[PDB]
């Protein structure tokens, strides 16, 4: 690739720590190349058109390329077994020029273009070999079989619960065309129960000074140990 | 009579060494201490059990470090304690502290910041403590799509790997595009979860760049001059870019955006720039608010779109969120403690940065109070200024403005806020401030701390040392004295920065004695300090060539790494052109200490409304035989 | 229907009533590969009896050969009852074994019938066997179990891969390891990790089938890598199968890559044609 | 033996009077006999009006016990055999118990040992009128007390099915303690609630072992949903 | 852009990735690579990394049951063996 690579280095010392580096870019370039762009994915059986762009950032000196295009089966250009569709132009000087390319996408699948091209009387090329998507002709469906609900001993028997589900229509379904079908599961709470604590702002007048007899100050000491108790249980110190 | 104090971080953590400062105020002769925690409720023992003795040599201090569990017994909501005890060879002295279950930090790496469907998802975990130290835990690791549910999980163990888990996740052809996310937690705090999204979405690598940058990061209301907006646009390798430029403005109100179709321009793209200007009459124009001021908080959004003379590629860029304020600056009192000292000089830590949000360079800053007083902005954004307190309990009030010269006064930046007096025990009039002179502070460096005293001479001399803790990133990092002869005013410790206190660091300082009637009275202080934020150790990673030319496409080059010895260094080459289409979610040592800093057990920027709020504020729990405990805390995070 | 010709049923008769109920593999015409715990020092050969081919008689052993690291009493000082390390014995029978359409021997690791089951050059080395049958990722094995009079097979995965140390730090829950400081002692490398709910929920192993083979089937042959020792929760109670099985109910195995030298040396003279390595 | 959370309670003290409960007054039946009743009749709650004595007697002395057996495990010896006597008292007599709430006290105390089962666990849980209340009629002290101690039982049982009902009911009925008399009612309402806020579960049992199988498939698909892998996307693609 | 005889080359996985296979191959007299084929699995999928051949280019990174991968020769090389294989039930292409 022709273009600036971000290197990102992260350190991980047992003594020191952990500590990330600065970005260190490194720009690779060349003097002649071409630049193929190709879309994410095309449309099979439809004419587009690629487009590669030969760059020549050359300072001062005029190049004649011979840019072509190679045969490949799973497309159909001008180009064939036996022909070589290919042109001849010159690129100014620090500038770049670019050369359309109609083809047709003859089978699905993830195909390959490459594009190569030399300049006259010098020892300079350049080659780019690619590969794009190739959708088939249609549109993307997701019909919802169904939406079953698993819980047996509500709605099963002795335990156990079937659930038979219908294959997919598909009646329109684009011929010599491949389908899945997602099967899914999840879990769902059903997290619930719980009752609420009582509030210790009721709890203000459980605070009696322990006091009287043997029998007396225990009826005193009680209200007072049990709410400390289910205070430090409870947690609610906070609005007590 | 004795007094036996105590002193620990607000929040213990789990699997993790607390520092426990022992102390005695006097006696004398060797007392043995035996330091016991237990759970809570109820006294189930024993978690960690330790023993000193406070020797006179050591001016009766210990230094005992404890190690709490993990344990399983920690398991919904509400919070979790333990009775921290400690006993003075009779005197039992116990204190209850607030116990947060985490167990460090987790980072996680993802190669790329957008991916195809049908490409691996490359990420790795990082499992470091609370000191950002490699070590072995059991870690949960979930993979949510855009609808935020779970598809994929797993529970991986560093140990024995160097705090390092590489992983990877296979993106199927037909996946749901949107913003995923990695969620990860430790085994042992399933609350606490840390989370890096990555986008999925079918794209193409652009051929260039295009960068917006307009003349200022902001727009006065009343320039009739408009917004001027840089348009930059080079390829991924250096290059210039020529085309042509399609820019629009609009103003974006509480996640809002009303765009503005009159503002449309087509500027050609002449040697890799342009140049497009925004008028005011069409920014008026947009908006159906005939009064120019109505704009005053809003902001603004370019859209600009560069394509090539050959239409082979176009790229669209954005510049979101320029703030329309009337005052170039801001002013921000959160670095500027709440609290003062009735009669000691009050310190404050002004802290002036730009509309954007970043520091603001040299910005001449004063008081409403008194003139000629005033201090040139520093690097960092952060002045100092210092001005006189009276003896009065009443409310302090301030007002710090911008003396900025080559601009009116109604275009300046201005805010008030206000600090509380300092409560004296006994109202013995017993003060302590703690003045640091402000420098942008580097490890290796030394610093200058200063004790001021106020107190009448009537117990003046029984002040013959006082006790500096050093707080960093939740924890004791060092605790001594500082020696103190009878008119003394003044005294300056000399206490030198390493690279443990990064990223920043409290100090706080107290004094005991017997005033008033056999009264016994504790006064203290603590100041935030900040350091200059960097990495523990080094890592650099420059070229093995010798400079020469550009590489070529299929050729070897040497890779220099000057990191840490024994250190494990993780590599990752990514071209520039997928921070294209995405730059966010991006691993930084400034996000690193960021998630450190926005941690600390502590809140208030220094002081308190007393003693016992001093510590509460900066992260300690003081407890004596006498009486004097800090208060009790509940709540993990801090309030508000 | 009887496709499992390595099977075999081993029982062992005791006072009052005994009847210990574990399971072998026959490995030769002589041993019988099988757990190390099914037996003790005090039961002698009379009192041992193993069937295969499901043949209504009982052959009469000869020896039960322990694994010399064997030791399930060596961890009571640490307040570790059990330990399962090295769980393996061969049993070599008093008579020839008659190969049949109901008996036959199972594919042992680093052999030279392995090598071939495998399809790899006859340079292969016992680590590349090792690389190929037991892969740092989420092995697809499966054993014999007994329902109803009836055998049955039990496909699961073997936890080798990232999901290896969620298998094993589930040994907590296990009987008399509730208490155990580090866990990484009580499962020693000699040791694979099945059954659990991830990635799928792998079926249990019972009681009666201790010490059964743990089979990679590949390339349409039948591979032992393991031999059943312990589980973490008992789901066979002789009654019904337990239905609500735990997340933690994970089974262990032993590793025969770990126990090599051993059995090279045992079944030196069976023609066997084990790896130098 | 509750308060020893809270502050420091002497063992000689604590150990010393279960001591004395044991050799002194206890029949070889492991019957408990009152000799000198206390004054406050108030103090003791359903303890005053005596249809059943010594089954009521026996139980709360009974419990008391069991809640310092964890302490005076070390000193008194004779402790686990003493709570073995009143225990085998206790389940030959709970069979024959007419008030709800000796039914519940008793209860209590057979649930510590797990010695409530079969019939004596039947009857237990049926007493409760409405399952929600084991109710006597008269007085309010002898009510909330009984259900206190039925409560404690459940959760000793964790039987959580049959919990929310109880707890629910003592919630609804709002009861702060204090008062006249109210010694066992408040030391108990609350010492339930309170240990209801930790043996509180959170949800339901969640364990679906849902198996799907494909006739364009030998072996069977299957999997389990716990509680903790909950929300999980399990997905299976078919290209047929 | 061509390898010579007695020519070495190396291979060597990502990070969380298993090799499998000889790292180290040289090209021998016979026109072809020593050693078997490298391959770098995570393992990940319902059967294990078909990989790519020297040579070849495979077209499919869906390693899932049911899931097929397809295989391209260079020009002027003929493809032998499978030019697609299907990852059948029990963990085998
Ligand atoms: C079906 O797929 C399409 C394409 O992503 C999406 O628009 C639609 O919401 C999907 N329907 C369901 C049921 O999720």
């Amino acid at each position: 690739s022709i273009t600036t690579w971000e290197i990102l280095a992260v350190s991980m010392s047992d003594k020191k720590g952990i500590c990330v580096a600065d970005p260190f870019e490194v720009t690779v370039m060349q003097d002649f190349f071409i630049d193929l762009r190709l879309p994410y994915s095309v449309v099979r059986n439809e004419q587009v058109e690629i487009r590669a762009v030969l760059y020549n950032y050359r300072q001062n000196q005029e190049l004649k390329v011979r840019v072509e295009l190679l045969h490949n089966p799973a497309f159909c250009s001008l180009a064939t077994t036996k022909r070589r569709h290919q042109q001849t132009v010159t690129i100014p000087p620090k500038s770049s020029l670019s050369v359309p390319y109609v083809i047709v996408p003859l089978k699905t699948g993830l195909q390959e273009v490459e594009v190569k091209a030399a300049v006259y009387h010098h020892f300079i090329s350049d080659g780019v070999r690619k590969s794009l998507k190739v959708v088939p002709e249609g549109i993307r469906m997701n019909k919802t079989v169904a939406v079953r609900t698993l819980d047996p001993e509500r709605l099963g028997r002795e335990g156990v619960q079937k659930e038979d589900i219908p294959p997919a229509d598909l009646s329109d379904q684009v011929p010599d065309t491949e389908s899945e079908t997602r099967i899914l599961l999840q879990g769902t709470p059903v997290a619930q129960m719980t009752e609420d604590a009582v509030d210790a702002e009721r709890l203000k007048h459980l605070i009696v000074t322990p006091s009287g007899c043997g029998e007396e100050n225990m009826i005193g000491m009680t209200p007072t140990v049990i709410a400390v108790h289910y205070l430090d249980e409870t947690e609610q110190w906070e609005k007590f | 009579s004795p007094m036996y104090s105590i002193i620990t971080p607000n929040i213990l953590r789990l699997e993790s060494e607390e520092t426990m400062v022992l102390e005695a105020h006097d006696a004398q002769g060797d007392v043995p201490v035996t330091v016991t925690v237990h759970d809570f409720p109820g006294k189930k023992l024993v978690l960690s059990s330790e023993k000193t003795v406070l020797t006179p040599a050591t001016n009766h201090m210990g230094n005992v470090t404890f190690t709490i569990p993990a344990n399983r017994e920690f398991k919904k909501g509400r919070n979790k304690f333990v009775t921290v005890q400690a006993t003075f060879g009779t005197q039992v002295v116990e204190k209850v502290v607030l116990v947060s279950l985490q167990s460090g930090y987790l980072f996680i790496q993802t190669d790329k910041t957008i991916y195809t469907p049908g490409s691996t998802v490359l990420y790795r975990i990082f499992t470091v403590n609370h000191k950002l130290l490699p070590v072995g835990r059991t870690v949960m690791v979930n993979i949510e799509n855009p609808e935020g549910i779970p598809v994929k999980q797993d529970s991986l163990s560093s140990q024995n790997q160097l705090g390092v888990l590489p992983l990877s996740w296979d993106i199927p052809e037909l996946v749901n595009m949107g913003q995923w996310k990695i969620r990860a937690y430790y085994e042992n705090s399933p609350q606490q979860v840390f989370s890096t999204e990555f986008e999925v979405k079918e794209y193409v690598l652009p051929s260039f760049e295009v960068i917006v940058e307009p003349t200022e990061k902001f727009y006065y209301i009343y320039n009739e001059k408009g917004l001027e907006v840089t348009i930059t646009a080079r390829f991924l390798y250096g290059k210039k870019v020529e085309g042509t430029a399609f820019v629009i403005f609009g103003i974006q109100d509480g996640e809002q955006r009303i765009s503005l179709p009159e503002s449309l321009k087509r500027i050609p793209i002449e040697d890799g720039s342009g140049e497009v200007v925004l008028s005011r009459k069409v920014l008026l124009d947009g908006v159906q608010n005939p009064r120019a001021e109505d704009l005053v908080g809003k902001s603004l959004y370019v859209s600009a779109t560069v394509i090539l003379h050959s239409g082979s590629d176009m790229v669209q860029a954005e510049r979101s969120g320029i703030p329309i304020v009337t005052s170039p600056y801001q002013i921000h009192f959160t670095k500027t403690p709440k609290y003062f000292k009735p009669g000691m000089p009050f310190d404050l830590m002004v802290f002036v940065t730009n509309p954007d949000g970043s520091p603001a360079y040299r910005v001449p800053v004063a008081v409403q109070g008194e003139d000629t007083v005033q201090s040139l902005t520093q690097g960092d954004g952060v002045a100092k200024l210092s001005i006189n307190t009276h003896p009065s309990q009443k409310p302090l009030s301030i007002t710090v403005r911008t003396k900025k010269q080559e601009l009116s006064e109604a275009e300046q930046a201005t805010r008030t806020m206000q600090a509380l007096p300092y409560s004296t025990v006994g109202n013995s009039n017993n003060y302590l401030h703690l003045s640091v002179l402000r420098t942008e502070l580097r490890p290796g460096e030394t610093l200058n701390v200063n004790f001021l005293l106020r107190m009448d001479r009537a117990h003046e001399a029984k002040i013959r040392y006082y006790t500096y803790l050093i707080m960093n990133k939740g924890r004791l990092l060092k605790a001594g004295r500082q020696v103190r002869e009878p008119g003394q005013d003044l005294v300056v410790l000399p206490l030198s920065i390493t690279t443990d206190f990064i990223p920043s660091f409290r100090l706080v300082a107290y004094y005991t004695l017997i005033g008033a009637s056999g009264q016994r009275e504790v006064v203290a202080d603590s100041v935030w300090v900040d350091v200059k934020d960097s990495c523990v150790g080094s890592l650099v990673v420059k070229s093995g060539q010798s400079e020469d030319r550009q590489p070529v496409p299929g050729q070897q080059m040497t890779l220099k790494i000057e990191g840490d010895h024994g250190a494990r260094v993780v590599l990752v080459a990514v071209d520039k052109g997928v921070f294209v289409l995405n730059k966010k979610n991006k691993l930084t040592q400034s996000k690193i200490w960021d998630v450190v800093e926005k941690a600390d057990i502590g809140c208030t920027p220094g002081s308190g409304k007393d003693y016992a709020g001093v510590f509460s504020d900066a992260g300690l729990t003081f407890t004596s035989s006498s009486g004097q405990q800090t208060a009790q805390r509940a709540e993990l995070q801090c309030p508000q | 229907y009887h496709k499992q010709p390595w099977q075999a049923k081993i029982s062992v008769i005791r006072p009052s009533k005994g009847h210990e109920s574990c399971m072998g593999a026959v490995v030769s015409e002589y041993f019988v590969l099988t757990a190390a715990h099914c037996f003790t020092v005090d039961d002698k050969e009379h009192s041992i009896k193993v069937s295969v081919g499901g043949e209504k008689r009982d052959l009469e052993i000869e020896v039960v050969l322990f694994h010399p690291n064997y030791n399930i009493n060596g961890k009571k000082e640490a307040g570790i009852p059990e330990f399962y390390d090295y769980d393996v014995a061969l049993i070599k029978l008093k008579n020839k074994l008659k190969y049949g359409q109901t008996i036959r021997p199972i594919c042992l690791p680093c052999t030279e019938g392995t090598t071939r089951a495998l399809r790899l050059p006859p340079t292969t080395t016992c680590q590349q066997q090792k690389e190929e049958l037991l892969p740092a990722q989420d092995i697809k094995a499966l054993f014999v179990s007994e329902e109803e009079k009836k055998l049955t097979r039990k496909e699961v995965y073997i936890k080798n891969g990232d999901k290896k140390g969620s298998c094993e730090r589930d040994a907590q829950y296990a009987p008399g390891y509730d208490k155990v400081k580090d866990i990484s002692e009580v499962v020693t490398p000699r040791f694979l990790c099945t059954g659990g709910v991830s990635p799928y929920a792998d079926p249990n192993t019972c009681r009666g089938d201790s010490g059964g083979p743990l089979i990679v089937h590949k390339r349409s042959r039948f591979i032992q890598v393991g031999v059943i020792s312990w589980g973490v929760v008992d789901v066979c109670k002789n009654q019904k199968r337990q239905k609500q099985v735990p997340a933690h109910a994970r089974d262990f195995h032993i590793n025969l890559f770990q126990v090599l030298p051993w059995l090279k040396e045992k079944l030196q003279d069976e023609d066997l044609g084990f790896l130098a390595a | 033996s509750l308060a020893v959370n809270l502050i420091a309670i002497d063992s000689q003290v604590l150990c010393g009077a279960v001591k004395w409960l044991i050799l002194e007054k206890q029949k070889p039946d492991g019957v408990f006999q009152e000799d000198a009743p206390v004054i406050h009749q108030e103090m003791i709650g359903g303890l005053r009006n005596n249809n059943e004595k010594d089954m009521a007697l026996t139980a709360f002395v009974l419990i008391s016990l069991q809640e310092a057996k964890d302490i005076c495990e070390e000193q008194v010896n004779s402790l686990p055999g003493s709570i073995t006597k009143a225990g085998d008292f206790l389940e030959a007599n709970y069979m024959n118990l007419q008030r709800s709430y000796t039914v519940a006290i008793a209860g209590y105390a057979l649930a510590q040992m797990g010695r409530l089962k079969g019939p004596l666990l039947n009857k237990f849980l049926t007493t409760a009128k409405d399952k929600n209340r084991w109710e006597d009629p008269g007085k309010q002290l002898y009510n909330v007390e009984a259900t206190s101690y039925a409560l404690l039982a459940l959760l000793q049982l964790k039987d959580f099915d049959f919990v929310p009902p109880v707890v629910r009911w003592l919630n609804e009925q709002r009861y702060y303690g204090g008062g006249y008399g109210s010694t066992q009612a408040t030391f108990m309402v609350f010492q339930a609630l309170a240990q209801y806020q930790k043996d509180a579960p959170d949800h339901q049992e969640l364990n679906l072992d849902v198996s799907l199988q494909l006739p364009s498939r030998s072996s069977k698909i299957t999997h389990r949903i716990h509680w903790e892998s909950a929300s999980l996307l399990r997905s299976e693609e078919t290209k047929e | 852009p061509y390898y010579n005889v007695s020519d070495e080359i190396s291979f060597h996985c990502y990070d969380g990735y298993t090799l499998r296979g000889s790292a180290n191959r040289t090209c021998q007299v016979n026109g072809r690579w020593s050693g078997q084929t490298a391959i770098c699995d995570n393992g990940a999928g319902y059967c294990s990394n078909p990989g790519i051949p020297i040579g070849t280019r495979k077209v499919g990174s869906q390693y899932r049951l049911e899931d097929s991968v397809t295989y391209h020769c260079s020009r002027g090389l003929t493809l032998r063996g499978s030019q697609r294989r299907t990852c059948q039930e029990g963990g085998s292409w």
